[PDB]
């Protein structure tokens, strides 16, 4: 017979000790472990809900894995690159290029937490979470390596992190800030806790739904199976929050909380919200970003920070502001300089789609609508030369995300600026600002790429210097819009 | 700008590769920080982790200029990892159903449960300084390839905690005064048997170097492990009729040769650079002596 | 004398980088940073443009030159109509 999990789980984490030979703070360095000087006695009442065991997790994976790559193997005739809508193919790229090389990043918070962490249930359940981010990485990689052959922008699945492409310093930014970057108990906070139960967890489901609408069911089916990884160890950062609320760090344990809610806001509305109001045929649209916010997003983290005696952050009134505004700008700009982008944005303007973002945005028409005027009648009249940028948009010193605001009749715009040690900086928010505020040393001679281009670094300083400092390498590679100026017909 | 065609794989293997191997498809240049040598990860140059990663990964005494052609000979991935080691694992919990149900336990000789509580259960302790310090391997490593290497360690690291957890809870089942799975962390702490080991790991844990942690890891202390604790654990365990114990060491010891494999890959790489062979040299002279003692006070406990 | 600043220009969704000399007229300015966005994203306008430090309610008279005006290298400003 066989002894049930419960009865020597305990065991599997009875692993902290009282160092001799070294000392506590030797062995737990606080830059690498972010203990906040609470000893390794407090830290065994570490209480994370969900548990995993070697034998167990092995054999579950295992068939998870036979299961996505029989799927891909199955589905290998169904012609998704050439079937699928020019906008799904573009949601791939871009998909791919951000995450799959993030995903494996995140191995190395794990690991962070899997040796630095005083907490030993945190320290095994970050080794599942280095084994599930590897298989993430490595599913990321292998399932849009077929498309190599048919498109050169799939080859950003693996180059993107490897290059200076504004987007791409962008995810790197975030990622090195909350995942690679800190310590243990950061990691947990801002990765485990913030952004992945905060963000992708709802976001894979989203995105796998998604998929399975535009037909592409070897993509749905891998998502899901990944999102079903999640939870492990998604569930890292609550009970350290906890800890540190139960042991006088409620303060920092909420501004931690705080910073990695925005940063993973402003990645999120440029990286996702641009694909759920534009590039996904109208049709095929389930409901608009706000609504996605509001229905997956928003109410959860206000119960599980109520769930941890924690309160909204003291920007909320802002964050939903912004989920009225900031996407529709942050496609604007990824969109009119396509050409820097590794996929092919959809305009998504169509007088139909138009319809469909008033009504879930009211006012849309008379903000947006006034710039998307302008540029569709250059496009009717072949006036392609100002539909394409001859100067480069103003970046935050944070985000590394272009400066924007409301256009048309509502203008209203605001950059949030610095000096500090005697350089000027710019953020595109107030809490982008005191996020820097918050750990300057973490960010304060860091360079966004128009920094680089006004100092000298980018050569010829023009539109083309800037593409190769970007690594574009051929013509193919650069964006266009998706369905080759087709929308311009309904107009 | 040239028009250029689709590559048949990713732009770093194409010049070399038509179809790749899956491993190099999902293992290969993954590491974007070791890209800018000033700035390992996208934030100030001087940030703490950056500064972190220029002294302990970028400035090395052990250097080569292509780390990243470092090739695991297993070639194994997760995939392929889940598949030897739930069949590994699935032959390990047949072991202990079918030894469970001939109430193998109670067939062992005189005085072997006491053995088993003050010789076995406190390597969990062990095994799981093992798994922080392949962790830490895995996450200052100079390349995906090596660094991933490190990841399945870590995992097989745990796999060998849990085995030690469940035997320590069901051994005491049969044995309860015995203290197993209670006294653990005193024996840890506190039995001489026991502080060669603990001395040895807490320093080795904080041998923060990169290149230093790798050699006094897998060139030191994990051979020292397969040599004077595997083994003799074996053959005490023969002598006192315990015969599930020595095929569970056989599972794990599977595991510590392909630890021992793609350690000596990495060396043989690491060589490839003249310089490495007095660096690696070093690092073994300075960890070895502390490895033999923690040896030596180990196996005269277990014998005793 | 080349001049970085950054300039958000009436309607528009964005700041954008704009370089302009040392001593242009605020009305060289306006009609620089114009370039990069009437008839791109911004309907055209008759009527004069204005120069502003960003968010300041005092516009810079049409004829002071970035030089005079205490800007500096990098600093936001709003381009305007009466
Ligand atoms: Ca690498
Ligand atoms: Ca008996
Ligand atoms: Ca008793
Ligand atoms: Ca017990
Ligand atoms: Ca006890
Ligand atoms: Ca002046
Ligand atoms: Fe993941
Ligand atoms: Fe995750």
């Amino acid at each position: 017979a066989m002894h049930p999990r419960k009865d020597w789980y305990e065991l599997t984490r009875a692993t902290n000790w009282t160092p001799s030979y070294v000392t506590e703070e030797q062995l737990f360095p606080e830059r690498m472990s972010g203990h906040m000087g609470i000893p390794l006695e407090k830290w065994e009442s570490y209480d994370e809900p969900y548990k995993t065991s070697y034998p167990e997790y092995v054999s579950i994976q295992r068939e998870k894995d036979a299961g996505a790559y029989s799927v891909k193997a199955a589905l290998e005739r169904a012609k998704i690159y050439e079937n699928s809508d020019p906008g799904w193919i573009s949601t791939l790229k871009s998909h791919y290029g951000a995450i799959a090389v993030g995903e494996y990043a995140a191995v190395t918070g794990e690991g962070r937490m899997a040796r630095f962490s005083k907490a030993p249930g945190n320290r095994n359940m970050a080794t599942f979470g280095m084994m599930d981010e590897l298989r993430h990485g490595q599913l990321q990689l292998f399932f849009p390596h077929e498309y190599c052959k048919k498109d050169r922008q799939f080859d950003w699945a693996w180059r993107a992190y490897h290059s200076n492409e504004w987007a791409a310093i962008a995810a790197k930014h975030f990622f090195d800030d909350i995942i690679t970057g800190r310590d243990a108990i950061s990691v947990a906070i801002m990765l485990t806790f913030s952004f992945e139960t905060g963000f992708t967890n709802m976001q894979f489901l989203g995105l796998a739904a998604d998929a399975a609408e535009a037909g592409d069911y070897t993509f749905a089916n891998l998502i899901s199976s990944i999102q079903t990884d999640e939870s492990r160890h998604a569930q890292q950062g609550g009970p350290a929050l906890q800890l540190l609320i139960e042991n006088g760090k409620r303060e920092e344990a909420q501004k931690k909380v705080d910073m990695a809610i925005w940063r993973a806001w402003r990645l999120f509305a440029v990286l996702t919200g641009p694909v759920m109001d534009y590039y996904t045929p109208l049709e095929d649209r389930s409901q608009s970003f706000k609504e996605f916010m509001y229905e997956w997003i928003i109410g959860q983290f206000e119960r599980s920070l109520i769930d941890l005696g924690l309160d909204k952050p003291w920007y909320w009134d802002l964050f939903l502001k912004d989920i009225d505004e900031l996407h529709h700008s942050y496609h604007m700009g990824v969109w009119y300089w396509r050409t820097t982008a590794w996929w092919n944005p959809a305009a998504g303007v169509t007088p139909e789609e138009r319809d469909w973002l008033e009504e879930k945005y009211p006012g849309w028409n008379k903000r947006w609508g006034r710039c998307w005027d302008v540029i569709t009648e250059n496009v009717l009249n072949d006036r392609m030369d100002l539909v394409s940028p001859e100067t480069l948009p103003s970046v935050c010193n944070m985000s590394q995300i272009p400066l924007v605001g409301v256009p048309g009749d509502d203008w209203n715009i605001e950059v949030f600026s610095l000096e500090h040690n005697g350089r000027l900086y710019h953020f595109g928010s107030e809490v982008d600002r005191w996020v820097f505020q918050q750990d300057p040393v973490q960010y304060q001679n860091h360079m966004n790429i128009v920094d680089r281009f006004l100092a000298g670094q980018i050569q010829p300083m023009t539109l083309e210097g800037a593409l190769k400092y970007m690594g574009f390498q051929s013509i193919e590679e650069m964006g266009k819009d998706a369905h080759d100026f087709a929308w311009a017909d309904k107009c | 700008f040239e028009s250029k065609k689709p590559m048949r794989t990713w732009s770093h293997l194409a010049e070399m590769r038509k179809k790749p191997s899956e491993y190099d498809i999902v293992s290969r240049k993954l590491h974007y920080s070791t890209n800018n040598p000033d700035s390992p990860w996208e934030l100030s140059p001087d940030s703490p982790m950056n500064l972190w990663y220029k002294q302990y990964r970028n400035a090395s005494p052990l250097k080569h200029d292509n780390w990243d052609a470092f090739t695991d000979p297993d070639q194994l991935v997760y995939r392929t990892y889940n598949l030897m080691q739930d069949g590994q694992e699935s032959y390990v919990q047949s072991l202990f159903d079918q030894f469970n149900e001939r109430e193998h336990d109670q067939m062992v000789r005189e005085g072997w449960e006491h053995t088993m509580a003050r010789c076995y259960s406190p390597l969990r302790y062990l095994f799981h300084c093992l798994q922080m310090s392949s962790a830490y391997v895995q996450q200052m490593a100079p390349a995906s390839t090596i660094s991933n290497c490190c990841i399945l360690q870590t995992a097989d690291s745990l796999r060998w905690l849990t085995h030690t957890a469940y035997r320590t809870h069901e051994l005491s089942l049969t044995y309860p005064d015995a203290g197993l799975g209670e006294h653990e962390r005193e024996l840890w702490e506190k039995e001489p048997g026991w502080q060669g080991l603990r001395e040895l790991m807490e320093k080795q844990l904080t041998a923060f170097d990169w290149g230093e942690a790798f050699v006094s890891l897998n060139l030191v202390v994990k051979p020292m492990i397969v040599e004077s604790i595997f083994k003799p654990l074996q053959q005490q365990a023969w002598e006192n009729n315990d015969t599930l114990l020595p095929l569970l060491i056989d599972s794990q010891l599977k595991d510590a040769e392909r630890h021992s494999r793609w350690s000596k890959a990495l060396v043989k790489h690491a060589l490839e650079n003249p310089d490495n062979h007095a660096v690696i040299e070093g690092w073994i002279e300075k960890w070895r002596p502390l490895a033999d003692r923690a040896a030596e006070a180990y196996l005269s406990m277990l014998s005793s | 004398s080349a001049f970085p600043v950054h300039a958000a220009f009436e309607k528009d969704f964005l700041v954008q980088l704009v370089v302009v000399d040392l001593n242009d007229s605020m009305d060289q300015v306006a009609e620089k940073v114009a370039y990069h966005c009437v008839n791109r994203r911004v309907a055209p306008r008759e009527g004069v443009m204005r120069v502003r430090k960003h968010r300041s309610t005092e516009l810079f008279p049409r004829d002071m030159t970035i030089a005079e005006s205490g800007l500096n290298p990098t600093e936001v400003i709003d381009v305007v109509f009466e």
